[PDB]
RNA sequence: UACUCGAGUGGCGAACGGGUGAGUAACACGUGGGUGAUCUGCCCUGCACUUUGGGAUAAGCCUGGGAAACUGGGUCUAAUACCGAAUACACCCUGCUGGUCGCAUGGCCUGGUAGGGGAAAGCUUUUGCGGUGUGGGAUGGGCCCGCGGCCUAUCAGCUUGUUGGUGGGGUGAUGGCCUACCAAGGCGACGACGGGUAGCCGGCCUGAGAGGGUGACCGGCCACACUGGGACUGAGAUACGGCCCAGACUCC
């Protein structure tokens, strides 16, 4: 507030946060669509939407919204229970 | 904070020739004052006390500067008594006493003090700087002119000069070759009641 | 990064400085890893002692150090040492040692008598 | 000129964990025992040599062991809360 | 006209540095370890690259509202900003499998392998600066453990997310760190659970020596920023001179 650079720096981190909201409400809404898919059983829907959110969580991880450590836990666990279903 | 008193008083106090050419101390080494014929009471402490006190009021310098030096002779390898001993006669202004180009110990404080020396190149007002072997102690340039000293280099008979010491010097130049040791230097009381005292 | 610094010390009129290399993150006179040389100034040939095979070593790791230091470096030719531009040439002025205390003395035994 | 892609890491000595060899009191749970190892130190007042006691809980993934045993036992990562070694070897057994 | 530059976007720094010792009897500190249980902008080192496509806006201009702090809409412009797509197949998810070292899960041979995906930015006329992924460094750190360091039973019972386990979630990572479920277990006379005090250490003072006291200065760690909480951005935040909320306190 008394930093002029900090005011500067309000802003910006108000539009990336907005931003990286976004980013992961977009990839909730692909994991619980995947889980829902799991859940009836429709594994062929789950595949084809399984691709969808492995490239979501790819580029996730490469423009650094998250660390790809996290987006790997993620992918071992959609693939994992796909495996058993 | 240098001395002030007279040299006689503590001279009739203890009763020893330190200054020399004292004819007040011979016509009354009793000490001075209204009870000056009256007698004094014996003990250990008394006798540790009067040790440092002649050594320290003859060669000028104060109990806790005295004390700085103890603390480096103890903290010698040799022996604290002798070594303090060897520490304190290493004092510049007692080496010129015993070169013997001043009359009195207070002199040879004095032309420390005023910086009549000149030392490798450097003036040296310290009458009290630490004299090493193979120092070689030229003396400066307008020394020539004082007049008491001019007498004092010139006729110089007073107490001779011991073996550590000589002049090479036309311009009387001093030098040291060794350091005093107890055995040659014979001199007043002797050191082991001193570090008793300060090792209480 | 871990840059090859000067840390003073001593008292308010002489600094003399130690060659360390350090964290870009501490402070002027804290915590290091390795005092390697030093630099004393307030003499006018400058005495500076650089362990060499120690400052290659960490301009090799990935240390990056400042203009003073790259001066010495340079002067003592350590830089040039790991950049072999024209050679690792040494420009360091060692000071002249003086007539010492035994010498001196017995000239003055040898002219005086 | 083109020097090489990969370059393999140092040789790393992958460090010695400790053992600890004690007298199991206990399976009351689960998968896991209680073992009261013991050491000699010295008292750094009065120099005496004291034995003193110390509960450590162990794991085992199959159950081997039992009570009045005498097991041996190594660190690794925690496993979970207030479990942090392992066991290696019923020992000697009774 | 751009040498230059108010303001603006855009980076970068601001988390270092600097101060205080209220709290804290805690892996907070000191020493010695472990990581097969982990992240690392910056600096260097290598390897392979740096293609294409697109929209909108801040400013500026017009205008409204408010006492001010500030906000609103219409219009317009730009990019290393945001957003796409195409490659990488060195990296990552999963399936099958040979060998090898182990200290068990496992680690390693850029292991092979059917197969799925993931990058990027252009300025510069002068010592020239860059940007992307990727392996190996060095530096910083996060996590766990042993051990040592005050008084007090006129502080004897304490414990239910507590103790272990299964399936999941969660973080950079192990982990009751969280979740529903199974057993009922755990801690304690070697002082739990409580109370009082208190920042820790290299050190400083004394002492023959042990030991006792003690934590000025300086150096290294921890914690704090009016009080109490929370999250964001981001390589990394107790985010002192940032945000939000509730208080208390002073002003308009």
């Amino acid at each position: 507030a008394n930093i002029k650079s900090q005011i500067k720096r309000i802003r910006t981190n108000e539009r990336r946060r907005l931003r990286n909201q976004s980013v992961k409400s977009s990839l909730r809404t692909a994991i619980r669509g995947f889980r829902e898919a799991v859940d009836a059983g429709d594994k062929d829907k789950a595949s084809e939407l399984l691709h969808a959110t492995s490239r979501k969580l790819d580029k996730a991880a490469s423009k650094g919204v998250i660390h790809p450590n996290q987006a790997a836990n993620k992918k071992s666990a959609l693939a994992l229970a796909l495996n058993k279903l | 904070a240098r001395y002030t008193g007279p040299a006689t008083r503590k001279s009739r106090r203890l009763g020893v020739d330190l200054v020399g050419g004292d004819q007040s101390f011979e016509k009354r080494p009793y000490p001075p004052g209204q009870h000056g014929r009256a007698r004094i009471k014996e003990s250990e402490y008394r006798q540790q006390l009067q040790e440092k006190q002649k050594a320290r009021f003859s060669y000028g310098v104060m109990e806790k500067q005295f004390r700085r030096y103890y603390e480096e002779a103890n903290r010698q390898p040799g022996k604290t008594g002798d070594n303090l001993l060897r520490i304190l006669e290493s004092r510049l202004d007692n080496v010129v006493y015993r070169a013997g180009l001043a009359r009195t110990r207070r002199m040879a404080r004095q032309l420390v003090s005023h910086g009549h020396f000149l030392v490798n190149g450097v003036k040296v007002d310290i009458p009290s700087y630490r004299v090493s072997q193979y120092d070689i102690i030229d003396v400066k340039e307008k020394s020539l002119n004082t007049l008491p000293f001019q007498i004092a280099r010139e006729t110089a008979g007073e107490r001779p000069i011991p073996s550590w010491l000589q002049v090479v010097g036309e311009r009387q130049r001093i030098l040291v070759h060794q350091l005093p040791e107890r055995a040659q230097i014979d001199v007043p009381l002797t050191e082991q009641l001193i570090v008793e005292l300060y090792s209480k | 990064a871990v840059k090859i610094k000067l840390t003073r010390l001593g008292k308010i009129r002489n600094p003399q400085y130690r060659i360390i290399v350090a964290d870009a993150r501490t402070r002027r006179d804290g915590r290091a890893i390795e005092v390697i040389g030093r630099y004393h100034p307030k003499e006018e040939p400058s005495l500076i002692q650089i362990d060499s095979e120690r400052a290659q070593y960490w301009l090799g790791v990935g240390a990056q150090p400042t203009e003073p230091v790259l001066a010495l470096l340079k002067i003592t030719g350590d830089w040039q040492k790991f950049k072999g531009l024209p050679g690792a040439e040494g420009t360091l002025k060692v000071k002249e040692p003086k007539p010492s205390k035994l010498d001196l003395f017995n000239a003055a035994l040898a002219e005086a008598e | 000129q083109k020097g090489p892609k990969y370059t393999p890491a140092a040789e790393k000595p992958r460090g010695r964990r400790k053992t600890a060899i004690g007298y199991v009191v206990s399976d009351k749970m689960q998968k896991t025992i209680v073992v009261e190892l013991e050491d000699r130190k010295s008292h750094p007042l009065y120099g005496k040599i004291i034995r003193t006691t110390k509960k450590v809980k162990a794991h085992d993934e199959n159950g081997e062991a039992g009570i009045g045993d005498r097991v041996s036992l190594m660190e690794t990562r925690p496993l979970s809360a207030t479990k942090r070694w392992r066991l290696v070897e019923i020992l000697e057994k009774a």
